[PDB]
């Protein structure tokens, strides 16, 4: 959902701020899936990776994104610290965009077409 | 050199680093022998050293930014005859 608060700057082109997870981001986040395997169980989970935020502190930090997923899907497993390392190595290799302006936001109907 | 972050079965499990731990415990503080490490990668290292009583805190050495680049250039070019109009104050100002 795109809010009426003015965007101070963004690749979106919409000129307005966007709302997300209770917060207001200037741009919409790139998304791409992740692959988790632990204790034999397997989970599909999609990873939203904010980038190019005007305010520096709001950009995604891999050591929080990775920890959130493992906690959200494996609460209380032993040795999950090894799983997090495997997860982090994946996200970094996936977000390593050749051109820094390679922006392919989420495809949401109605907000942008 | 033992795979790293993928490697094999191992909890960093090193034949050598363990010896460094053993000698870093049996060392009296009164002798004034300070141990400094340096790792290009801050995570794949053994977590057994980053525990109180051993190498305890991590200092992060960033890339040189402005004054440090001028200083590095003027410390490399101190052995060789340089010209007068060589603008190191500009050369370091450009290369980010």
């Amino acid at each position: 959902d795109r809010t009426n608060s003015r965007s101070t700057g963004g690749k979106c082109g919409c000129g307005f701020k966007h709302f997300w997870d209770g917060k207001e981001y200037d741009n919409l986040p790139e998304a791409f899936p992740i692959t988790l395997e632990w204790g034999g169980r397997v989970v599909r989970e999609t990873v939203y990776w904010f980038q190019y935020e005007s305010d520096s502190s709001l950009n995604s930090n891999v050591y929080d994104v990775a920890m959130k997923l493992v906690t959200k899907h494996f609460p209380g497993e032993f040795g999950s610290e090894i799983l997090v390392q495997k997860v982090v190595h994946t996200i970094l290799h996936q977000t390593a965009k050749k051109n820094p302006d390679d922006y392919t936001p989420v495809n949401i109907d109605g907000a942008h077409a | 050199a033992r795979g790293g972050n993928i490697g094999d079965g191992g909890g960093a499990a090193d034949r050598v680093i363990n010896q460094i731990l053993t000698e870093m415990d049996g060392m009296s503080t009164k002798k004034n022998v300070f141990i400094i490490g340096a790792t290009n990668r801050p995570d794949i290292i053994d977590p057994a050293i980053l525990r109180p009583g051993r190498l305890d805190q991590l200092i992060y050495i960033p890339l040189p930014d402005e004054k440090s680049r001028v200083a590095i250039l003027k410390a490399n070019l101190r052995k060789s005859p340089v010209a007068k109009d060589v603008d190191l104050e500009f050369l370091a100002k450009m290369t980010n």
